[PDB]
């Protein structure tokens, strides 16, 4: 029941230099490394985290690496500096998991009431949205096994604090406060039209190789129960909204009865006192 | 401005708008509009 | 006329009671009906020298109630006084038909499955009456409504917020328009 | 009705009274009302124009 | 079906739910008790009226069959997308 | 082409190339002019009568002594061909009263719907109409006054009958009152129909036709429109 | 140009005519020409009776949709509000 968290990307910066170090120290490619914080609400804000020398073996992917004299002794460091900020969770590069995932929730879950697998993107190519959270969950079966621990999708965001933009605004440099109505609504247009799309693409992904080459999650209770979601209107010819469509007289009502009475007045607005400063200047130009 | 063909070519009047608007329509008459009562 | 209260009699006034004619004669068309209420009703200053005139009293209480026949009555006895009183020779055509139509809106505005019969209680034989007068009163761009002969349909009707507030924006702004368009081409040649 | 006191519509020919009211309309009344005050403030502003044109 | 007239007559109800006219009432207020649809029925018609349902458990030939209803949605919203971006295409500005 | 006989108005017809920057704002006012009285000489009426209104709105002021006066008088000639023009007077120069000492009693008689009066002003006035030389008015203008009576009465009421209204306007028989109806379906202003056993109209008004979505469609072109000259304003403000 | 005025102005928003009708407004009583605009012109020669179809005007809704049309109209109008000033 975690909805979103607010993020600082300072200690992504740390995530950028960690991403230095792996690329120069040998073998391990992903990043890996811990994420502290304070479970404030529902909503929560993260202030600093820091990146385990990590490894992991190709066979028997569960080999971890999690050092004490890394953990307990930064953690009085870290410790030292605040007493606020302290462990929260964790965090690996990719977007699916690793196995070992689980284990490494369960080594820090003993410090934390919920100990939280953000799953990071380091190269950010994604279509859906940035980093993203996992709750400790029981969820079992319906079958009714040893107890279910796979930390299933409880979600975050990429939340803004306060001030840091003595920093960051002033390290923009590019960007631009679109007044919105200003090609910004067709950036979205573009982003949540082609990118849920293709989402769907994702989603013709699952319903064709869960059909082809895929089993037991096949229908696991969310396929189907979910596809009523998607019988909210799927259906063939025009799919006849009979009663939508005179509400939409209803609602085009508003919009262009504005349009008329109100744009009217805004051809008032530029046309007389334009007339007014342009004649003046044409012929008062003389 | 006379650069065309042309160099060949509220009183009791706008009361007279809405009275041509009245022109056709009752005159005084006044009996007939006090008689229409007791025919019936 | 609102005042009445330094007017008794002036050497000017050789009949105040000419001022409370002119005065009925007035608001009985232009006053609306909280303002009639609020006049002859709410105070009595005009009503003690017109309570020397109770058929004047009698007339706009009637006008308060709607009943028709003595309208006739009434109004024929105003329309007698305004042929018989002067600054009124040029003007009393208008008169008429609109006290008529000031009581046949709210008449219509009672209810609309209307007739010409629980009407012609009202006006006698009001039914070929009604023709000339109630049509040529849609064709004076007046009494919005609807009316049928055997079906004998009766409409009251417009809503405000329809079409023509809509539309007077660019009623006036089109011969505005072009009028400040042109005004603004003196300008290049 | 004419006291609104009741707001509806009454009947002969059936015989079926129906009350039901809906007026204030502010989107509709306030604006054009102000628009035909602003009408009238661009023809006091037509004066300017045939004051800079003649 | 997944067609409209969801403003259902009682008609197949009667038929082929061995129930009655009297009792057809019965059956889907006894569904506004089980909570699995909760039907706006007609009653000056007598039609049974669709509202939203739980609608199966497994339908794998539709679950393959989908297609006509997920990769519709899919290039058709997808289409008119570009038909949107494609009329309002040169204001990009 | 006007002064003389009419023939090579088909060249405007095939080579309208009629469009400059419409320089000196009174020549293309009375260009318009011109040529409206040219489409009311062919046969309109609305684009017509309102070329005719641009004209009119496009009149460029008052300070040439009664030369709007006798040109108008030709002008509204359409109006009072449309049957639905009240009395003109408003643009009525005193100068001008003796000689539309016929045109005031024409538009009378366009209010009145007398027939002898119909041809009594014209028994009265037929020099001034020849003065006027345009009997294409007169050769509607009875055509006119029946399509007055019509649009009047046929807005009046819902099912009138037609042997009120032509016994009402002297018809004396049902079939040419079924070939006026008839016609004025055909002319389109009303869905009146006849209750066919011997005539006797069944027909309805038109409320609730509708007042929403049809608007909005004549909105379009209400604020493209003034885009349009939001746009021209623009082009106007680069000139100094 | 009368008959085939008729032909239009026959029942252009008539209830219905008879065979009387035809008779006045027409002429030559019954000719294999009014039987030919019977069969000519997609006509149902009712029992002594006439009607321009079941419903006379083939049931006017339009599309029953309003609305998107008018929403690529939405489009380029705000489109053209767009690149202006």
């Amino acid at each position: 029941a975690v909805q979103k968290v607010v993020v600082h990307p300072l200690v992504l910066l740390s995530v950028v230099d960690h991403f230095n170090r792996i690329g120069k120290v040998g073998n391990q490619k992903r990043v890996v490394g811990v994420l502290l914080g304070s479970w404030q609400k529902k909503v929560l804000d993260v202030s600093n985290s820091f990146a385990v020398p990590f490894d992991e073996d190709d066979k028997d992917d569960s080999v971890w690496f999690l050092d004490h004299d890394y953990l307990e002794n930064m953690y009085g460091m870290f410790k030292k500096v605040n007493a606020r900020e302290r462990i929260v969770g964790w965090y690996h590069t990719g977007p699916k998991l690793h196995k070992n995932d689980i284990a490494i929730n369960e080594l820090m879950k003993r410090y934390c009431p919920n100990s939280v697998l953000v799953i990071i993107d380091v190269k950010p190519k994604d279509l859906g949205l940035p980093t993203e959270a996992y709750i400790s969950v029981e969820e079992v079966h319906d079958d009714g096994t040893p107890t279910s621990k796979t930390f299933e999708h409880v979600t975050s965001e990429i939340g803004a604090e306060e001030a840091e933009e003595v920093g960051v605004e002033h390290l923009l440099r590019d960007i631009k406060d679109t007044t919105v109505g200003t090609l910004s609504q067709r950036i979205t247009n573009q982003v949540h039209g082609l990118k849920g799309l293709n989402s769907k693409l994702l989603d013709i992904r699952s319903y064709l190789e869960k059909v082809a080459t895929g089993k037991l999650p096949i229908n696991h209770q969310i396929i189907y129960q979910l596809q009523d979601v998607f019988n909210l209107l799927p259906d063939v010819s025009l799919q006849e909204f009979v009663k939508a469509f005179y509400l939409k007289t209803n609602d085009q009502m508003v919009v262009v009865y504005l349009a008329s009475l109100i744009r009217s007045v805004v051809a008032l607005h530029n046309l007389i006192n334009n007339k007014i400063a342009n004649r003046d200047a044409e012929k008062k130009e003389g | 401005m006379s650069e065309k063909k042309q160099p060949v070519d509220e009183d009791n009047w706008d009361d007279d708008n809405v009275e041509d608007d009245f022109s056709n329509q009752l005159r005084a008459e006044l009996e007939k509009h006090g008689y229409k009562m007791e025919t019936s | 006329f609102l005042d009445t209260v330094s007017t008794f009699t002036s050497y000017e006034l050789m009949d105040y009671k000419t001022f409370v004619t002119y005065t009925v004669y007035v608001s009985m068309i232009a006053l609306e009906r909280p303002d009639l209420r609020e006049k002859v009703i709410k105070g009595a200053e005009i009503l003690e020298v017109l309570h020397s005139l109770p058929a004047v009293r009698q007339y706009l209480f009637s006008l308060y109630e709607c009943r028709y026949s003595v309208f006739f009555q009434s109004l024929a006895v105003v329309e007698q006084e305004m042929k018989k009183d002067w600054l009124f020779a040029p003007h009393y055509r208008y008169y008429v038909r609109e006290m008529r139509i000031h009581a046949y809106s709210q008449l219509l505005e009672s209810y609309r499955s209307l007739t010409l019969g629980y009407m012609a209680e009202a006006f006698g034989v009001g039914v070929e009456f009604i023709d000339q007068e109630l049509s040529r009163f849609i064709a004076a761009g007046r009494l919005h409504c609807k009316i049928d002969k055997v079906n004998e349909i009766v409409e009251t009707n417009r809503p405000d917020s329809k079409n023509w507030q809509y539309q007077e924006t660019i009623k006036k702004g089109d011969l505005l328009l072009n009028r400040v368009q042109k005004l603004s081409r003196v300008i290049n040649m | 009705i004419l006291d609104k006191k009741f707001h509806g519509i009454l009947d002969q020919g059936e015989g079926v009274l129906i009350i039901f009211d809906e007026p204030p309309v502010d989107k509709t009344y306030e604006a054009a009302l102000e628009t035909i005050q602003n009408m009238s403030k661009v023809v006091d502003s037509l004066y300017n124009k045939a004051k800079k044109l003649t | 079906r997944p067609a409209n007239h969801r403003q259902l007559t009682f008609e197949e109800i009667a038929k082929s739910a061995k129930i009655t006219v009297n009792e057809v009432e019965l059956l889907v207020m006894k569904a506004l008790s089980v909570g699995l649809v909760k039907g706006s029925i007609d009653e000056v018609d007598k039609r049974v009226h669709m509202t939203w349902v739980q609608p199966r458990v497994l339908d794998l030939q539709q679950i393959k069959g989908m297609k006509d209803r997920l990769e519709f949605w899919c290039t058709d919203v997808k289409s008119m997308e570009m038909l949107v971006e494609h009329q309002a295409h040169d204001i990009l500005t | 082409y006007l002064h003389y006989s009419l023939y090579d108005q088909a060249e405007k017809l095939v080579s309208k190339s009629v469009f400059p920057e419409q320089a000196n704002n009174n020549e293309w006012a009375r260009y318009l002019y011109y040529t409206g009285r040219i489409k009311a000489i062919q046969l309109e009426y609305s684009e017509a009568r309102r070329t005719m209104t641009n004209a009119l709105r496009k009149a460029p002021q008052h300070t040439a002594v009664g030369f709007k006066q006798t040109v108008h008088k030709l002008l509204i000639v359409v109006e009072l061909l449309l049957g639905e023009i009240p009395d003109r007077l408003q643009f009525r120069q005193p100068s001008l009263k003796r000689s539309l000492m016929p045109y005031f009693l024409l538009t009378q008689a366009v209010r009145t719907g007398n027939l002898a009066k119909f041809n009594q002003v014209l028994d009265q006035f037929g020099e001034k109409f020849q003065a006027d030389g345009t009997y294409t008015l007169i050769i509607r203008l009875r055509h006119n006054v029946i399509k007055t009576g019509v649009r009047m009465i046929s807005l009046s009421y819902s099912r009138i009958s037609l042997a009120d209204i032509a016994q009402k306007l002297q018809l004396d028989s049902p079939e040419d009152a079924e070939f006026i109806v008839a016609k004025a379906i055909r002319d389109g202003v009303i869905e009146a129909s006849i209750n066919h056993e011997k005539g006797y109209v069944q027909s309805k008004e038109m409320i609730d036709i509708y007042s929403t979505r049809e608007p909005q469609l004549a909105f379009h072109q209400r604020i493209s429109f003034c885009l349009d000259i939001h746009n021209m304003s623009v082009k106007a403000m680069r000139f100094p | 140009t009368i008959r085939d005025e008729i032909a239009g102005c026959i029942e252009k928003a008539y209830e219905k005519i008879l065979f009387t009708e035809a008779t006045r407004i027409l002429f030559f009583n019954t000719p294999k020409k009014m039987t030919d605009y019977a069969k000519k012109r997609g006509w149902v020669l009712g029992p002594n009776n006439y009607y321009s179809f079941a419903s006379q005007q083939q049931k006017p809704e339009d599309t029953t949709i309003p609305s998107t049309e008018l929403a690529k109209q939405v489009i380029e109008y705000a489109r053209q509000l767009e690149m202006i000033v």
